[PDB]
């Protein structure tokens, strides 16, 4: 059921005029993982710096989510794990040796200074994004600071300490009976899939590279257990997927899910790793082929939340996150960067484009038909049917932020 | 037949054997009585015991208990079969854009983290000069200096002021800011000016290096092409390739019963003007080449024009104008048959 | 008590963790062939030290004296034919020292003595 | 080029000493010879570079190594 | 010298499977098992006591059962635990002190751990200095026990998938339990 | 040729310290300019292995003898947070110390133990001896592992079977030219579609074709791998299969009999059958 | 092989030629000196000509030896978005084609094959048996081991079909 079709230019849908809410906490740029570490929270700041110069702040509503408390972080993570995060600092690593092995923290996911604060910025950012959708204040929430989908209940994996998406989804689940989670990061979203595997209230459709690629889970046969059987949907893609082939897979599958299992809300994790040129991911997706994924899910008309997730090349992910923020606001951005503080990065033509590479596309139409056939076989079973709650406090950040980002330097 | 294997599982396994012979497999499905139209656990996830699921969570509502998963767990060290993973290989040049990226971040992280302290202290410092000197005596700053982030202003002061010495600065900054904040702000601006002056000098180094090696980083196949071609364009593989198609049409004949057809390989030539383009290319190389002796090169030039004009029905005179024009860009013609060209003895006549 | 330490803090070993710390009949009696190996060498003049492993040894030494040197392919030879000879002389002197000590097998005692007596220490 | 002195093999030394005249070579030589050869080159090169570094050249040519060897007393013939 | 102990193949195939679950599959046995080393020997001592008539052998039997229990308590800590199971053993000691009752391994551990002690009995015998007539006394007596264990292998060693039954003798290990035990 | 901070809190602060800013940052010194810009510019006593495990980790070292132990291995286990104060000894050294300097002949010490417990007498020596040895990790005696030819001890003491693929040489994983990656044949290797020894083409079982495509058009090529037991080539498409699986374990091709069967009784819910191990 | 590599360039030639001309410098990158000017000075940017005709007169310089290899390649990287990587060995494939064409004049056994072909290709009226006559004579010149090919041409549809033959 895989029909190869050439890519079409991204067209904006005038039917939907969603009022977006953008969550930017100005501090989230100032945390650094290590000397050579791939995860660089700088990419949020540049992706925000570009956004303000297009004048997208005229359409969006800028918010600064109140950082997540220590208790609210525990509604997914066990109390022992969160308690370890609060105290742990580079000077304290000697005192904690049993924990640092038990909790996979500080060796690949380093214990950098400010470990707790950065995690506290991510969660209140996604959690409140769900809280605003529930109240009806915004049809979209954009929290690029968060999206860390690799963390587990008592373990930090894949650079992700606090799994905000689970915290975000649990907030949506208090109003919406069913929630759909869509993963477009090249890695398997094991952090969210393993959390919601049993329940049927969440479907975790994840696109990833299988074949002993981290975390080496997400095989096609993993479809959940117990009540949540068929309510998990993994699409194991091979190397070198590109713009035209990705659309021919993403769109048919998503269209099937939102027909058979009608979600009340979507949590779309716009992973930057899938883009071409990233240091850890191996796909050939360009921006237009990647931002089209967001435009398709938006077109359905149901409330969604966009989380940043993982992106390892600051130049590429900051460009595509700005373009995706354009599509949600019903504006297709011009292919000309505006002057911004981080201008020397986007070489060499200084245009807003992520150029697809030359690498050989290996997914074959005979293979993709067998993967998409099994999924459709399963999906025909999924017919529809100091605590703060509904944290809502938002802070109205733009008065403070307008002088940032918007540059008249010369 | 030993009642160890269920009937449905038997038919599923036989499918991998007799799948192609539809007339046979259908008979087998008819024979055993198979009728068409949980245990689907999956390979990734393993169940934990009941006791281990009791490790507490403080803020889990009743709703969270039904939704979240505690029994089933999956980890990389199990899915990897303990043998590890394979990371995607990267170019020699694509690893330069990664070295540059880190050098970019290292300068950018320290400068920007420094600015956020400058504004934090700048609003503070102006407050002191408003206050009375007696007042100045008692204006301690709570941690975070009233700012939103308690951690940022520590990692910046500790970097500048010598590691450990830096700790009693912060304590002095809280306990006695009126005389500490003006001094710390002064130096932090001074360290800002030095850091920026470096970046600009480092900006030229990074920009040109990215210019020399960017378009190579995208080019995964181009770098390895020059070596691959001479490996895969040879007298051997061009015959292995065409033979591989012949065996497929005859193999199935063994199994799928495909008839033996003609024309294993098919080519198509939609555009004529490529032929004058290839000829003028090989015309240039032949004249330039030093290996072929000058009298013989006239045959090499005259072979390609005649063979092409013969095989592809293109008139020879049309070809000669095309070469002539390409000669312009930079006395008699009897009928030279390709048959004449192929024998040296007749060629001299 | 004194406890060394653990060098690395993870159970996976980082092989499964991305950005890994650790994942990115007839026989001659003894001696009879020896002599046959000598007359097969003392009669020949071909270079004994393998060349491309020597080239990379000279470059490594040149670095800490000056950076970005470029050796003429002749001046890597002229080093090799020298350092081969230096050693062959040293080994003759050590063989003498061992024949002296009344054993046959040269040993580092013999090397160090044949250098000390030369005064080239 | 972290360790190249381990590139001068065990059969390399064994072949040399076989030319020298030995018969049985004790195991600790194969390591200890490397210690000698190394401290030989560090003297021959450090001189050859200086002749080069003087003439402003950036290439240690054979006419240098022959000179550096000459002061060592180990005069070399055949190159200049 | 070298002492030979003939373990029946079926029991010799169990152990290997136990060696696979604990080192490769990385699953450990539920420690408070249903058939512990104590009642296993309680049944065997009780089934064989009536079987044999001569009172002389009854003394030989009863002490081999009484002895094997006392030896098992001393032995389990030292050399009857794979590395991955050391932590689970530790938490039992740490639970025992809080419960204020001293841990007694024969009450806790299952029949498979008794078989581990039997497997290394020849190596333990050879290390010490014993009378030869007692060496054949233990080995013959043990070979009589293993034969009895073979007749009842079905209802001590059952192959149940831990994911499924949850009554299986082995239970999987969390990614946190495995981390500390191996790390 | 040699001959040739503290501040009066009322007062101002003495400057903390002149910043010794030699950071050796990834760029050479944060304050320093680029250096020479040559390229990049277009114009110009105790052992280290646990005596019990024989592996690495955090150790607790015996004082008398050069034997180190894990924190978990020693009996009873010792918390890394809380340790016995002062010097520590392995249970072996404690024994020798115990014996030595008191009732020194062991015999008499042991002769009391056997006489002490006459009921357990048959096990008397074995009980006494166990107090002297250090803690150990259980390893199956060789006469058990030698019964089954397939099983073999791994590098770490693991159970390694005929199923586990022999490990790839560390060079093969990380030392390859860019064009050809051994680990993944995802760069159009056409020599996969050939049988090395015989020279004929490998033919998939499902479709009875080999899809070796032209060098002109490589997208016509379909990837083929071979079973690790059967040696029957399969496309990565026919067995739906994402990749080659050359790291974890030998790939059992479909078409090979089951070695473990879970049968639902349809009335415990299930019965398990496992093939007898090869003796 | 040359025709397949060249044609796929000419098919893109209409789209690429428009794209190269219409690309514009960002004003914020032109006031400052940021955009690379290395190729513009050397002239290897397809600003003034159609892309395909320019690719030829760059290749003609490659065989002539005027243009360094790494500069010829880099010019097609920026001009064609890495799409045209196959034209990196147009100098060598041209060479191998000439070398093989040289074998046709020499190797008098092979030349005698195209001695027959020219006569057959000139024949308008060929009986069915005439082809067999043509085939059997050609088989006489090859050794009984070599495996002759059949290249078939259709004038109306410019369709060339090659059949692999290893008959008696
Ligand atoms: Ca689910
Ligand atoms: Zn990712």
């Amino acid at each position: 059921v895989y029909e190869a079709t050439p890519f079409d230019p991204i067209t904006v849908k005038p039917s939907d005029k969603r009022r977006v809410a953008y969550f930017y906490d100005a501090d989230v740029g100032n945390y650094a993982y290590g000397a050579g570490h791939p995860m660089k929270p700088h990419r949020i700041r540049m992706a925000h710096s570009l956004i303000m110069n297009y004048g997208l702040y005229k359409k969006m509503e800028i918010y600064r989510a109140k950082p997540a408390t220590k208790q609210e972080m525990c509604q997914f993570h066990t109390d022992e794990y969160i308690d370890f995060l609060s105290r742990v600092t580079p000077d304290n690593l000697e005192m904690f040796k049993r924990e640092s092995v038990k909790f996979n923290v500080g060796d690949d996911c380093p214990v950098f200074d400010g470990l707790y604060e950065y995690c506290s910025i991510s969660g209140g950012g996604s959690m409140e994004g769900a809280a605003r959708l529930n109240r009806g204040k915004c049809d979209v929430a954009v929290n690029y600071a968060g999206g860390l989908h690799h963390a587990k209940k008592s373990e930090a994996s894949g650079f992700c300490y606090l799994n905000d998406i689970v915290l975000g989804i649990i907030e949506l689940l208090r109003y919406h009976p069913r929630v759909l989670y869509i993963d477009i990061d090249v890695h398997h979203g094991d952090g969210v899939e393993e959390a919601f595997y049993t329940t049927d209230r969440v479907m975790t459709c994840s696109f990833h590279k299988y074949g002993e690629f981290f975390p080496g889970t997400g095989e096609l046969r993993d479809i959940g257990v117990g009540a949540g059987k068929n309510y998990a949907v993994n699409v194991p893609l091979r190397d070198g997927i590109d713009d035209a082939t990705y659309r021919s897979v993403f769109e048919p599958v998503i269209k099937k899910i939102m027909e058979w299992y009608q979600p009340s809300a979507v949590v779309l994790q716009c992973g930057g790793d899938s883009l071409s040129g990233d240091r850890l991911g191996c796909f050939n997706l360009s921006m237009e082929g990647h931002a089209n994924c967001v435009n398709y899910v938006k077109s359905f008309g149901i409330p969604m939340m966009v989380v940043g997730g993982g992106g390892y090349t600051m130049r590429n992910v900051a460009r595509t996150w700005c373009f995706e923020t354009g599509l949600l606001n019903n504006v297709v951005l011009d292919k000309d960067l505006p002057y911004n503080e981080y201008y020397e990065y986007y070489g060499p033509d200084y245009k807003l484009s992520v150029r697809p590479s030359n690498m050989f596309n290996v997914n074959t139409p005979e293979y993709l038909d067998k993967v998409m056939t099994n999924i459709f076989a399963n999906l025909e079973n999924t017919k529809y049917a100091a605590e703060d709650l509904g944290d809502v406090e938002e802070d109205s950040a733009e008065a403070k932020d307008t002088k940032g980002g918007s540059q008249y330097a010369r | 037949s030993q009642d160890i294997l269920d009937l449905d599982d038997l038919v599923e396994k036989v499918d991998f054997y007799l799948g192609s012979n539809k007339e046979l497999f259908t008979w087998f499905k008819n024979f055993v009585g198979y009728q068409e139209k949980c245990e689907a656990f999956g390979p990734s996830y393993k169940r934990l015991p009941k006791s281990d699921t009791f490790m507490p969570c403080s803020g889990r509502d009743d709703m969270c208990w039904e939704v979240l998963n505690d029994e089933w767990v999956g980890h990389p060290v199990w899915a990897s079969e303990d043998s590890g993973f394979i990371a995607h290989r990267k170019n020699q040049y694509e690893e330069t854009l990664f070295k540059i990226e880190e050098e970019r971040h290292e300068y950018d992280f320290y400068i920007e983290s420094n600015l956020r302290t400058i504004q934090c202290l700048e609003t503070i410092v102006n407050k002191i000069e408003n206050m009375t000197e007696n007042e100045k005596a008692n204006f301690k700053l709570p941690p975070g200096l009233g700012h939103t982030s308690m951690t940022i202003y520590k990692k910046v002061i500790r970097k500048v002021y010598d590691k450990e010495r830096g700790f009693e600065i912060i304590d002095a900054l809280h306990e006695h800011p009126a005389v500490t904040a003006p001094v710390v702000l002064k130096r932090l601006k001074q360290k800002d000016e030095e850091w920026r002056r470096a970046q600009r000098e480092w900006n030229k180094v990074w920009r040109e290096l990215e210019q020399k090696v960017f378009f190579k980083s995208l080019d995964h196949l181009g770098l390895t092409f020059k070596q691959a071609d001479k490996k895969l364009l040879t007298t051997k593989q061009l015959i292995s390739e065409i033979s591989s198609i012949k065996v497929d049409q005859t193999n199935k004949k063994i199994h799928w019963l495909t008839p033996k057809p003609k024309s294993q390989l098919d080519f198509d030539f939609p555009d004529k003007n490529i032929f004058y383009d290839i000829l003028c290319l090989a015309d240039t190389f032949i004249t330039h080449t030093t290996a072929y002796s000058n009298p013989d090169k006239e045959r090499l030039k005259d072979l390609l024009k005649y063979f092409i004009s013969l095989f592809f029905s293109i008139s020879f005179e049309k070809i000669e104008e095309s070469l002539y024009s390409h000669k312009q860009n930079v006395p008699y013609q009897q009928e030279m048959s390709l048959l004449d060209i192929l024998h040296r003895s007749r060629y001299q006549k | 008590a004194r406890t060394k330490q653990t060098a690395r803090k993870s159970t996976g070993g980082k092989a499964p963790r991305k950005q890994l710390a650790t994942k990115a009949p007839h026989r001659y009696r003894p001696g009879t062939v020896a002599l046959r190996e000598i007359r097969r060498y003392q009669k020949s003049t071909e270079l004994l030290i393998r060349k491309l492993p020597f080239q990379r040894l000279v470059r490594e030494i040149a670095q800490d004296f000056k950076t970005d040197l470029r050796f003429q392919s002749s001046a890597v030879m002229a080093l090799q034919e020298a350092s081969e000879a230096y050693l062959v002389a040293l080994f003759e002197d050590t063989n003498l020292a061992a024949i002296h000590a009344k054993r046959v097998t040269i040993m580092p005692k013999d090397i160090q003595l044949a250098r000390r007596i030369r005064g080239e220490r | 080029l972290r360790d190249n002195i381990q590139g001068i093999t065990k059969p390399a030394i064994r072949r040399l000493a076989r030319r020298g005249g030995v018969k049985r070579i004790s195991g600790l030589i194969y390591e200890e010879t490397r210690g000698v050869l190394k401290v030989f080159l560090e003297n021959v090169i450090r001189d050859a570079v200086t002749y080069t570094e003087h003439a402003k050249r950036k290439t240690v040519t054979a006419m240098d190594v022959v000179y550096a060897l000459k002061r060592q007393g180990r005069t070399l013939y055949g190159f200049g | 010298p070298k002492i030979s102990l003939q373990i029946p193949i079926k029991l010799k195939s169990v152990l290997v499977d136990d060696w696979e679950y604990v080192t490769k599959d990385k699953k450990i046995c539920r420690l408070p098992a249903d058939v512990t080393v104590e009642m296993v020997l309680n049944k065997y001592e009780h089934e064989v006591s009536q079987e044999l008539e001569s009172p002389g052998s009854q003394s030989q039997l009863s002490e081999y059962c009484a002895g094997l229990k006392l030896y098992f308590d001393k032995c389990l800590g030292n050399m009857l635990l794979y590395r991955l199971e050391r932590l689970q053993y530790d938490e039992l000691l740490k639970k025992s002190s809080k419960d204020q009752k001293p841990l007694v391994p024969i009450r806790i551990y299952g029949a498979i751990h008794l078989l581990r002690l039997i497997s290394v009995l020849p190596e333990l015998i050879s290390s010490t200095t014993m009378d030869l007539q007692s060496c054949q006394l233990l080995i013959k007596q043990t070979e009589d026990f293993l034969v009895w264990l073979l007749m009842h292998v079905d209802e001590y060693f059952n192959d149940k998938d831990p994911n499924r039954s949850d009554d299986a003798l082995y239970v999987n290990t969390s990614s946190q339990y495995e981390g500390v035990a191996l790390g | 040729k040699n001959e040739h901070l503290e501040k009066d809190s009322k007062g101002n602060i003495i400057k903390l310290n002149e910043p010794s800013t030699i950071s050796e940052d990834s760029k050479v010194s944060v304050t320093g300019l680029p250096l020479n810009k040559g390229p990049s510019e277009k114009i110009k006593e105790n052992e280290d292995f646990c005596s019990a495990c024989n592996q690495s980790g955090s150790f607790l070292c015996c004082d008398t003898c050069p034997k180190s132990f894990h924190f978990l291995c020693l009996d009873p286990p010792i918390d890394p947070n809380n340790l016995p104060k002062g010097d520590w000894h392995c249970n072996e050294c404690k024994f020798k110390i115990f014996i030595n300097n008191s009732m020194a002949t062991l015999k008499k010490i042991e002769s009391n133990f056997i006489k002490q417990n006459n009921n357990v007498k048959i096990f008397a020596k074995l009980l006494f001896n166990i107090d002297s040895h250090n803690p150990k990790q259980f390893q199956l005696p060789n006469y058990i592992k030698e019964t089954f030819p397939a099983v073999k001890t791994g590098s770490r003491g693991q159970y390694s079977d005929e199923n586990d693929k022999i490990p790839l040489t560390d060079r093969q994983l990380f030392n390859t030219s860019y064009g050809q990656s051994i680990t993944k044949l995802d760069s159009y290797n056409p020599d996969t579609h050939i049988d090395s020894n015989s020279g004929k083409f490998l033919i998939c079982y499902k479709c009875n074709q080999t899809r070796l495509g032209s060098w002109s058009h490589p997208e016509n090529s379909r990837l083929i791998m071979t079973c690790d037991y059967c040696q029957t080539p399969w496309h990565l498409d026919c067995v739906p299969r994402a990749s080659f699986k050359n790291l974890g374990s030998k790939w059992k091709c479909p078409l090979h009999s089951p070695t473990k069967v879970y049968k639902k009784i349809h009335h415990v819910n299930y019965k398990v059958w496992k093939k007898q191990r090869l003796i | 092989t040359i025709y397949e590599r060249l044609l796929e360039i000419k098919q893109m030639n209409e789209r690429v030629t428009k794209e190269i001309n219409t690309r514009s410098t960002v004003t914020f990158a032109k006031d400052l000196d940021l955009l690379s000017s290395q190729l513009s000075e050397m002239g290897l940017d397809f600003v003034g000509e159609d892309a395909y005709k320019q690719v030829l007169r760059l290749s003609r310089r490659l065989i002539n030896g005027d243009l360094e290899h790494q500069w010829f390649e880099e010019s097609l990287r920026q001009a064609y978005n890495n799409k045209a990587f196959k034209l990196y060995t147009i100098d060598k494939v041209t060479q191998s084609l000439v070398k093989h064409a040289h074998t046709l004049m020499t190797d008098a056994k092979t030349a005698e094959i195209m001695a027959l072909f020219v006569k057959d290709r000139n024949a308008s009226t060929t009986s069915a048996k005439d082809q067999i006559i043509y085939r059997l004579q050609v088989r006489s010149h090859m050794s009984n081991t070599e495996n002759m090919f059949r290249i078939e041409f259709d004038k109306r549809t410019l369709h060339v079909s090659i059949q692999y033959i290893a008959l008696d």
